[PDB]
């Protein structure tokens, strides 16, 4: 390498601990690597930034994937990314964002605490939220591929007060499965948008209940007992309500493992009407068209934010906390 | 993945670039190369990608964009920052992953490297490669940030597929119009113009070459006919330097003129 050009580029190289202040601050631990509440040093600003250590050294995959999009990427739904740190000293890839002091995980846990123990339309403005974003995704064809609560991040206080914003887009590909759609659960071979509506679904669900839909207890591209859980809620799908399951990979496996009569008395109909949603409601009808077993019959993020039940009061809010004050406390720290 | 986002993506917003912008950028090598030397180099290493993403049985997507961050990185910088024979498999590398291709093996990448120098480009190289994986991650680095991280990258195959559809002559046209839109790799093309017009401009080639009549095909679209010229008159001048051309006894020449990197004190 030219030596002028190696020295140039090193002095002007903006560095990630010196522009920011965040060792202790983390809040974030995953495959994803570590995600930190930061502040600038140079102190012209006062606002709280998420700082994002990718896991491993070097540009996976995962690390490519989330760059790549994230740089074309543009709509208020969708975290956006505004610098990129390349630690060349230990190949350590270090991403900027705004700071979302809450999350879908988060708030739905909260609600879950006071039960052992949602302002008008906030479930309403949650939902036509994340199906924009998602939408935009989707006319871009890009997959989220790995739609859950904790990625599903909500602005608190300041100028995007409430707004989603759908974080984690290095997925990539060539022990939990609860968002993950049937037809993934029997081997099928790719992702679609499909499996992002399912996803939505069973937030959706989550937040209408407090419970994950599909709560099951913790290699092989076949689970039994999430599939177990998928039809206890939903029921066995007739050979009408899905007639490619025939064609899924794990479908003689399913067969040789579960009977249709076990889930005699199971829809989602009944599952709902113990966790107090009226089936009649404009949110039961547009949560079973996304909660549909086949992937070709299941509605699109388009043909979802044009559901009646938006037009119905009350209307979503550009705010999901729509003026209340925020009673979810702020994120609190780990230890690494 | 981002397909119809042309108007809005980076590479419309900051990699369309001015062509007096990209001439005075590039006097800094101009002074060790002429303006000819420059272009037989450019083509010279559009063809050593070209072969490294053959031995890797990569797509062509996968090539054209590896050409693209290849291209753009010599159009800011010198040959001289870093070592285009570094540079070339970086690249190739880099692209797999952006175009979820895949990890390209530390000792399948090196070989392919190797083997392609060695085999097909021994006229210009005496020398076995002489890079490891370490330099490639190394270089890796330093073009990812010398891009700003702009790793998507529009091609011309993909509107020219829908050009030809839309006309019919898939069977008669598509296979002489997608050979030159691979041409148009040896040119600076790709870093002046929109893919969709280098489409059109590749495809009107191709009509003429197959004396095709699209004079009312042509007329029914709404775009800058003069623009499409300029873009004919490059592929045009390409194919004349083609035949005034001979790589493979100029190459190792003008690979000798070509700047080198100064190395630190010592
Ligand atoms: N990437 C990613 C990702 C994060 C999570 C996750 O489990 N959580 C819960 C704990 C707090 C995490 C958080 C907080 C603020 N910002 C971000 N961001 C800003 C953009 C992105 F770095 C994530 N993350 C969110 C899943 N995938």
């Amino acid at each position: 390498m030219d030596y002028d050009f190696k020295v140039k580029l090193s002095s002007e190289r903006e560095r990630v601990e010196d522009l920011f202040e965040y060792e202790g601050c983390k809040v974030g631990r995953g495959t994803y690597g570590h995600v930190y509440k930061a502040k600038r040093k140079d102190g012209k600003d006062d606002k709280d930034y998420a700082l994002k250590q990718i896991e491993g050294t070097g540009i996976s995959m995962s690390a490519c994937r989330e760059i790549a999009l994230l740089r074309e990427l543009k709509h208020p739904n969708v975290i956006s990314l505004q610098k990129v740190f390349l630690s060349h000293a230990d190949r350590k890839v270090w991403l900027l964002f705004d700071y979302a002091e809450h999350d879908l995980w988060h708030i739905i846990k909260f609600h879950r605490a006071s039960k052992a123990n949602l302002p008008r339309g906030m479930v309403k403005s949650l939902l036509y939220q994340i199906l924009d974003g998602i939408h935009y995704l989707h006319a871009n064809w890009v997959l989220h591929r790995d739609l859950k609560p904790a990625n599903i991040l909500v602005m608190g206080e300041g100028p995007e007060r409430g707004r989603v914003k759908i974080a984690d887009m290095g997925f990539a590909r060539l022990v939990t499965f609860w968002y993950r759609a049937p037809e993934l659960l029997l081997g099928a071979r790719h992702y679609t948008k499909a499996i992002d509506i399912w996803a939505i679904g069973c937030i959706f669900a989550e937040l209408l209940t407090s419970e994950p839909i599909f709560h099951c207890r913790q290699s092989n591209p076949y689970h039994h007992d999430q599939l177990d859980r998928i039809f206890n809620v939903m029921g066995f799908p007739a050979d009408k309500d899905w007639e490619d399951i025939k064609k899924m990979p794990e479908h003689s496996t399913l067969m040789k493992d579960f009977r249709r009569n076990t889930y005699t008395n199971c829809s989602l109909i009944k599952y709902m009407e113990k966790h107090k949603v009226k089936p009649d409601s404009k949110a039961f009808h547009l949560l079973q068209k996304l909660l549909t077993m086949d992937p070709i019959k299941r509605i699109t993020s388009e043909q979802a934010m044009q559901d009646p039940y938006f037009l119905e009061d009350p209307l979503p809010t550009s705010d999901v906390f729509a003026g209340c004050q925020i009673p979810y406390p702020k994120r609190e720290f780990l230890t690494e | 993945a981002m397909a119809g986002n042309f108007w809005q993506s980076s590479h419309y917003l900051q990699w369309i670039l001015d062509k007096q912008d990209l001439l005075k950028e590039r006097q800094k090598d101009l002074k060790f190369l002429s303006e000819e030397e420059y272009w037989k180099l450019q083509i010279f290493f559009t063809n050593v990608i070209q072969a490294l993403g053959e031995h890797l049985k990569l797509r062509q997507q996968v090539i054209a964009t590896a050409t693209v961050y290849f291209k753009r990185f010599y159009a800011r910088y010198s040959l001289k920052s870093i070592d285009p024979v570094l540079m070339a498999p970086t690249c190739v590398f880099l692209a797999s992953k952006v175009e979820e291709f895949g990890v390209v093996s530390n000792t399948r990448l090196i070989a392919a490297a190797t083997s392609v120098l060695k085999t097909r480009f021994s006229y210009a190289f005496p020398k076995e490669f002489p890079y490891r994986m370490n330099h490639i991650l190394e270089c890796e680095f330093y073009l990812l940030e010398l891009m700003d991280c702009c790793l998507i990258v529009y091609h011309p195959y993909r509107p020219l597929l829908q050009y030809v559809q839309d006309m019919g002559q898939e069977d008669m046209l598509l296979p002489l119009a997608w050979r030159i839109v691979n041409d148009t790799y040896r040119t600076d093309l790709c870093l002046l113009y929109p893919p969709f017009m280098i489409a059109l401009a590749c495809l009107h080639v191709a009509c003429v070459v197959q004396q095709k009549d699209a004079r009312q095909w042509f007329a029914e679209l709404s775009v800058d006919m003069e623009k499409i010229l300029e873009i004919i008159r490059v592929i045009l001048k390409l194919y004349e330097q083609w035949k005034n051309f001979d790589e493979r006894k100029e190459m190792a020449t003008i690979l000798s003129k070509m700047p080198k990197p100064k190395p630190p004190p010592n």
